[PDB]
RNA sequence: UUAGCUAGUUGGUAAGGUAACGGCUUACCAAGGCAACGAUGCAUAGCCGACCUGAGAGGGUGAUCGGCCACACUGGAACUG
RNA sequence: CGUAAAGCGCGCGUAGGCGGUUUUUUAAGUCUGAUGUGAAAGCCCACGGCUCAACCGUGGAGGGUCAUUGGAAACUGGAAAA
RNA sequence: CGACUUUCUGGUCUGUAACUGACGCUGAUGUGCGAAAGCGUGGGGAUCAAACAGGAUUAGAUACCCUGGUAGUCCACGCCGUAAACGAUGAGUGCUAAGUGUUAGGGGGUUUCCCGCCCCUUAGUGCUGCAGCUAACGCAUUAAGCACUCCGCCUGGGGAGUA
């Protein structure tokens, strides 16, 4: 396969980003519930997927992101 | 259980002495994952012929053929033992004056206490056996107070 | 295995143990020295005789006896065969044999030559059963 | 008795912790009965250095001359490769 | 840590030819410095298992490189073990 | 570790046997070159070639399969393998499938075939069985 | 060729079903010429005649060549199939072909004079005679490679 | 499920002592000397040539017979030659 | 050792196991003979006797992983050279 | 081995060929590391939690269904070193149809970043499947196909991992 999601959205980004400088790209990285849109339905390679995920999870720990978001 | 096997003891002690007119000195059962092994020592006369075991076994088996309150079927061990007997009482030694006995006495020789001799006469605690050890003949008075274990032995 | 570890090893077989503990006289009657005598026969007495019962359907009542041979080592042994004239403490010859009757025993008496006399009415005992040619 | 080669053994001096005596370890290897692969095995030889002039690592040949002490059998014939840290 | 800075620093000298990449003299110097650093780390990281395994393999490989320098060469080895003071 | 050249040579030869193609090349040795020449002599390798490059030059073999891409030979295996340095003297020379089956043997001068072996009667380290 | 049947045995395979226990008399026949040809066959039946019919029919279809010299294989090989392997080798005349019973029947249905052989691995007749037929199908001859190799007989030759 | 053995022992020194040899044993000084490649300890054992089965490989065995070794109620000796 | 019996739990590594490409020497091996030397018998072969067999005998064969030397340098092992 | 982060290090690979010149190899012994429980000690105890008891149940009731609580779990080190630590697939080597992904690489052309494509391999991890082989099961370039140095086991069942 395999079961990742769309790429080439980095037409104005890449290869490594951001970590936090655009809350709006992170709005599209994963879900808004605090839960994580998986790498299955996010897409970028496990290197970049993992780095973006740890960025967003830090933002959670950084209060830039809610750990869990309510409704 | 033990009460059950005792009940079988009384019910089947009737046959034994209306059949071969033997007496069971006991019935005991050992088991190893199957029909247990009820060793019934049948007595009557001491020198029980094998036939006197075959016929007696026939009698007892037929007796219990229709009699088995114990739900499962089991091995009947019909035993017609010989004179060989553990000598705990003095009379046990007195009867055995004819046959050899071996005893384990508080004063051993060479580490272990067990020694066999052939009785010549009965002398209370004292022993006048023709005890034969290492092909040695002698009448050695083995004190019963020393004797920690004593059994009448085979005649060979 | 690798050649070197093959060298530093014997590649031991799975050598068995004789399931017949036939330790015949050897040094029993001097020094009581244990000795692996393989004799096909020792003389000796069955001090006691008995009869365990088989289960159904074949109620083929088999009879046992505990015996001492020249080494005088205790064993409860079954008697095969039809007919006998021996009793408690009769001298008997026991051959090695394990049959389907009862565990805890791997030997068997022989008929014809000793206190457990065979029967000369059949013809199978023509060369065996201890009994002579039925003449 | 020089015609008789006695017992010469090129080998290394492993020790000298004896008065005027050394020990030569001369290496061999024996066949396998079933198999045919082996490894080097030897016999140390208590040998008389006439003045304990030998040194560890001294590749050396020797000469069976006399039972000189307990297992002290082989005289030295010639120090071949007395060596130090190389 | 180290990086190529101190690596090249301590390879400036023992290179049989300054372009070499075998001849472990300079390389074992690098290994020496690096095992020293990781041992400082180990004194910092009292309990783990990565430092233990890493030191095992690194010092063993450097040991074998020395053994080579004792088999390939006879004087370079000693001169290192007296200058570097390792695997004497 | 590529412990033995004979082993990899022969396993890849058997691999090509399975895959039924002829043109294959491999890093040689001088002995690999000489035995490949022996192969072309035997014929079942239609062509062999040697060049030089790092580190030993690539020996280039071009097999002679059967009329329908079948193994003209049948079987093939090493004999002298790591640990097993196995030698054969004049009479110790074996005859796999007699003449049909063959085997080069390294000898006090060089590597010679089974025919040469029992011919010039110099034994040596038997190399590999092919039949 | 002239078909000569050779069954090994007749096993009954009780394919017990819902209710009844249908046992089929199963027999495998090997059909050969004993002079350079043989072929095995399989048949599940309910009786000896039906089984021999079907298995001989199957066996006479697939055959082999059995290349021999002195009525004997010019070489020596071993047969292997599913751990039912067997070993083969020629023999000096007057010594006879020696092998386990069923595979011995196989090789006499190949018609050989003197052979060194012995069954190995599995004792199941089907598996071992199958290793046997594999091996026999893997026979060759000196002329075959004298053609196949550019070199000819009498220089690299049995 | 046998890992330490180890002190005349290790080596030499001088004596003696034997056919010789040396702790071989004395006195000296010195600390050795062996120890996983299995010393040591235990069981056990006569040894081999030879033999039995095995296609062979092998395995096993070790009757007389060839020789070699050990022993001659037990231990400790020594005369003899 | 994919599952019927078998991969420590997984390591680091001492010895050791085997050893890349090419160039020489070595002959250690290795191979390749010669030597001495394998009690005898049995041992296999042939053969003689015993009717024959059994059998001994006769010679041969066989019988070392023994030592030595002739070559050899493919190979492994060294030695050297990369 | 997954909350985040850092510590000061250990390892990963693409390409690399940089060049001493085999420096390599698995690895007896040895030997570190190491689920859980348990436990020594010294704390914590937030749960959870044996035992437990109240207590259904039933003379009996811990049996379980309760209620709470419970050694310890949890923090410091040892003891612990054991397990389903299992793929019961030792390691490395290199060979060998395919289709066909991955996880990081790289390159070429392809095109605006070909990122977009394709293809070549790098090094692994797939699924189907040549051949091969397995009693079968299936693997099958990551072989269970082919071979190689180096480790351990296995020897019916079980007796008994127990003595």
């Amino acid at each position: 396969g395999r079961r990742r999601k769309k790429v080439c959205y980095f037409t104005a980004n890449g290869i490594t980003h951001i970590d936090y400088k655009d809350t709006e790209l992170l709005k599209r990285f994963i879900s808004e519930r605090g839960k994580i849109l998986p790498r299955r339905v996010t897409g970028t390679s496990a290197k970049y997927q993992r780095m973006l995920t740890t960025a967003i999870k830090r933002s959670r720990h950084m209060a830039l992101l809610p750990y869990v978001k309510e409704e | 259980m033990a009460s059950k096997i005792t009940e079988q003891v009384e019910v089947i002690v009737k046959p034994i002495m209306e059949d071969l007119n033997f007496e069971l000195v006991d019935v005991e059962y050992v088991k190893e994952g199957r029909d247990h092994f009820l060793r019934i020592s049948i007595d009557k006369e001491g020198g029980v012929d094998l036939n006197d075991c075959t016929l007696a076994s026939e009698k007892i088996s037929e007796a219990m053929d229709a009699n088995d309150p114990i739900p499962e079927m089991y091995y009947l061990d019909v035993a017609s033992p010989g004179a060989e007997r553990p000598i705990k009482k003095e009379q046990d030694f007195q009867n055995a004056i004819t046959k050899p006995v071996f005893v384990s006495l508080y004063v051993p020789i060479e580490g272990e206490k067990e020694w066999l001799g052939i009785l010549q006469e009965v002398n209370n605690e004292t022993i006048v056996v023709q005890v034969k050890i290492k092909a040695r003949t002698k009448d050695i008075e083995i004190p019963r107070d020393k004797i920690a274990k004593a059994r009448h032995a085979v005649m060979i | 295995p690798t050649i070197n570890q093959l060298v530093r090893k014997p590649r031991q077989s799975k050598i068995k143990k004789s399931d017949s503990p036939a330790l015949n006289k050897g040094f029993n009657s001097k020094k009581k020295k244990f000795t692996d005598l393989n004799s096909p026969q020792k003389r000796g007495v069955c001090t006691r005789v008995g009869t365990m019962t088989p289960r159904k359907p074949n109620s083929a009542l088999r009879k046992y006896a505990r015996v001492r041979l020249s080494n005088n080592i205790e064993i409860n042994a079954y008697i095969p065969g039809i007919g006998h004239n021996l009793q408690e403490h009769s001298v008997v010859l026991v051959r090695g044999g394990r049959v389907r009757d009862l565990p805890g025993v791997r030997y068997h008496i022989v008929r014809g030559a000793l206190d457990t006399s065979g029967v000369d009415g059949r013809r199978q005992g023509r060369s065996l059963y201890g009994t002579k040619k039925p003449k | 008795s020089e015609r008789n080669d006695r017992k010469v053994y090129v080998g290394k001096v492993v020790s000298d912790k004896m008065d005027k005596t050394i020990t030569v370890l001369v290496e061999t290897y024996k066949t396998h009965k079933l198999y045919g692969k082996r490894v080097k095995y030897s016999k140390k030889y208590k040998t008389h250095d006439e003045n304990n002039s030998a040194k560890l690592g001294d590749i050396v040949k020797i000469q069976e001359t006399r039972p000189l002490s307990a297992t002290k059998r082989f005289r030295l014939v010639e120090i071949v490769e007395e060596s130090v840290i190389i | 840590a180290i990086s190529q800075e101190r690596k090249n620093e301590i390879i400036k000298e023992y290179r049989v030819h300054e372009t070499d990449t075998g001849s472990p003299e300079v390389q074992i110097a690098v290994l020496t410095a690096e095992i020293n650093a990781v041992n400082e780390h180990l004194r910092t990281h009292k309990k783990d298992h990565h430092s233990r395994r890493g030191l095992l393999k690194m010092v063993g490989r450097r040991r074998h490189l020395l053994n080579y320098l004792r088999s390939k060469d006879i004087q370079r080895y000693r001169e290192l073990i007296k200058s570097l003071g390792i695997r004497r | 570790t590529m412990t033995d050249p004979i082993a990899d040579m022969l396993t890849r030869v058997r691999n090509a046997n399975m895959v039924r193609h002829e043109k294959l090349e491999l890093p040689a040795s001088n002995i690999k070159k000489e035995i490949a020449e022996i192969l072309k002599s035997e014929g079942f390798i239609k062509n062999v070639e040697y060049v030089e490059d790092d580190k030993q030059g690539v020996l280039r073999l071009f097999l002679k399969y059967g009329q329908n891409d079948e193994r003209v030979i049948t079987g093939l295996k090493r004999i002298s393998k790591p640990g097993l340095r196995v030698y054969a003297k004049a009479s110790e020379m074996p005859k796999v499938l007699n003449g049909l089956g063959i085997a080069l043997v390294s000898t006090s001068e060089g590597v010679i075939t089974d025919k040469e072996a029992r011919k010039r009667n110099v034994g040596g380290e038997i190399i590999a069985y092919v039949w | 060729k002239e078909f000569e049947e050779r069954v090994v045995t007749i096993n009954r395979v009780a394919k017990v079903v819902k209710g009844g226990r249908r046992f089929r008399f199963t027999a495998l026949v090997v059909v050969g010429d004993k002079n350079g040809r043989v072929g095995f066959g399989t048949g599940k039946a309910q009786e000896v005649p039906e089984a021999i019919k079907k298995a001989v029919e199957a066996a006479k279809k697939d055959l082999v060549v059995v290349p021999r010299v002195e009525g004997t294989t010019p070489h020596t090989i071993t047969g292997r199939y599913g751990s039912g392997s067997v070993f083969m080798k020629p023999a000096a005349p007057g010594t006879g072909v020696i092998a386990g019973g069923p595979v011995r029947a196989v090789l006499e249905l190949a018609g050989i004079t003197d052979i060194l052989s012995k069954s190995l691995g599995s004792n199941t007749p089907i598996n071992m005679v199958r290793a046997t037929i594999d091996g026999l199908q893997n026979l060759k001859n000196a002329e075959d490679v004298a053609k196949l190799r550019g070199k000819t007989v009498e220089e690299l030759y049995n």
